[PDB]
């Protein structure tokens, strides 16, 4: 499925759940209102989960008006978040305040695949500090491992799990 | 000892497809179809007891977007399925002896490498075209279908460009140039995920197909027999309607070549875990997925 090419769809319920979705008109991430029930994939619990699915790959959009300040977005030609100007309304969903938080907002679902793996500490009955990728708190967690066997989501140190994943 | 419930990496899965095709070479034969850009061979099983002669036969394709995981994952546990199953179970076993399976557990091998060790959402091939600095093209809006109209992105950085021509995708030609040379296919079914959809042609316009009627009572049939193992529920539609407007699709360019069952599966889930479906859902997918498509080949040997 493209995500991101799917119409808002509020279903055919009586809910009232306010969520995101990328709206292909303005190639933005926008507030709607869904009904609890059937709808599609195009439905996301925050706008940061919404431009981590549909943002990244957009051009920098300066757009028409001219309260302009200095802004950040994923280029997708460099993979790397870059400085662009930004007119101030009518900008499309790659656009951040800070190169951090562009970074850590696309690089949300782009890690390896080895890091969105369950952290698993083993059979064996040792107990060394590593570190593991959790993608739903978003961090690189402390966990503890056997010793032996276990998977690649598995680093000695926090800086060494955040720097693979 | 191969986990079926759990996702693995090309490698394993290209060496589980050989030990299939070992322990019943009487039944299933690993073929090479063709190479990736990258240069990875494209290996489907081929799964059929006509001794060397072309029969009638139906594409099972899989993985052409490499982070829709359960795809491949799907594919391959159907491979051990159909073998198994071969002289145990009176369905595959009737279907099979009127016709030979081929099956593309991973359609896209160089994208999903890339899932695996680099970029878990990647959707497209890694072709690098002159143009620009964006890698890829969507194999799905490849094909010689209504190519580049409605339904797909002439912006290489997009996630559905279409890319510089029908076909360029070598991983695509491959299946184009293997069924057409065979030439008598009659059922194309694509694995992708998620959604939980069963959809047919057309998605490059909004004109019903020929043969739509039929489509829609084997598609719900299908999809019934699929909700029969642990209720799992799918809708079903052509494909511009029920999801959007889709050019130079794979079951698009299948129909309009004389294959009149072409469908898509949208597998699980419906956004709770999205792309990321964990592996403990592998083979609950893999079983309620059986039925439907054997519901799907079963209608095919029956209308020859
Ligand atoms: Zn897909």
């Amino acid at each position: 499925i493209s995500v991101c090419d799917l119409p808002a769809d509020r279903g055919q319920c009586t809910a009232y759940i306010p969520q995101w979705f990328f709206a292909k008109t303005t190639e933005d991430c926008e507030k709607f209102v869904y009904g609890g029930c059937q709808g599609n994939a195009n439905r996301f619990e925050t706008k940061d989960d919404c431009i981590a699915n549909c943002g990244c790959n957009l051009p920098s959009k300066v757009g028409p008006c001219r309260v302009s300040a200095r802004m950040w977005f994923h280029n997708p030609e460099t993979e790397k978040c870059e400085v662009f100007i930004y007119g101030g309304c009518h900008g499309n969903a790659n656009r951040f305040a800070t190169e951090t938080e562009c970074q850590e907002v696309c690089d949300r679902y782009q890690k390896p695949g080895f890091c969105y793996q369950p952290s698993e500490t083993g059979p064996c009955k040792g107990s060394f500090p590593r570190y593991y990728y959790d993608y739903e708190d978003g961090e690189c967690k402390e966990f503890i491992y056997g010793g032996c066997e276990g998977n690649a989501n598995n680093f000695e140190t926090k800086e060494s799990c955040e720097n693979a994943c | 000892n191969f986990n079926y419930g759990a996702y693995h990496s090309l490698e394993a899965i290209y060496h589980e497809m050989d030990n299939i095709a070992a322990d019943f070479p009487d039944l299933a034969r690993r073929v090479k179809i063709g190479h990736s850009f990258e240069n990875r061979p494209m290996y489907v099983l081929k799964f059929s007891t006509g001794k060397g002669v072309r029969r009638p036969a139906v594409w099972l394709n899989a993985g052409i977007h490499s982070r829709e995981w359960i795809s491949q994952a799907t594919a391959i546990w159907t491979a051990r399925k159909i073998v198994s199953d071969y002289q145990r179970d009176p369905a595959i076993t009737s279907i099979l002896e009127k016709m030979d399976i081929f099956l593309l557990p991973v359609a896209n091998p160089d994208g999903y490498v890339y899932t695996q060790t680099q970029n878990r959402l990647w959707r497209k091939t890694r072709s690098r075209n002159p143009g620009s600095s964006c890698i890829g093209a969507d194999p799905n809006r490849n094909w010689n279908a209504s190519f580049a109209g409605k339904g797909a992105s002439d912006n290489p950085c997009s996630e559905v460009y279409h890319g510089p021509h029908a076909n360029s995708e070598v991983e695509v030609k491959s299946v184009v140039d293997f069924i057409q040379k065979h030439g008598n296919f009659k059922g194309f079914i694509d694995l992708h995920s998620y959604s939980q959809l069963l959809m047919y042609p057309y998605g490059y316009s909004v004109k019903k197909a020929p043969d739509a009627e039929e489509l829609d009572k084997v598609a719900r049939l299908a999809a019934k027999a699929l909700a029969s193992v642990s209720g799992t529920e799918y809708q079903v539609g052509p494909t511009c309607t029920t999801v959007y407007p889709a050019s130079g699709s794979s079951i698009d360019w299948a129909y309009d070549n004389g294959i009149k069952f072409a469908f898509t599966f949208e597998l699980r889930d419906t956004g709770t875990y999205g792309f990321l479906l964990p592996a403990n859902q592998i083979i609950p997918t893999a079983e309620e997925t059986w039925l439907g498509l054997k519901t799907i080949m079963e209608h095919v040997r029956d209308n020859l």
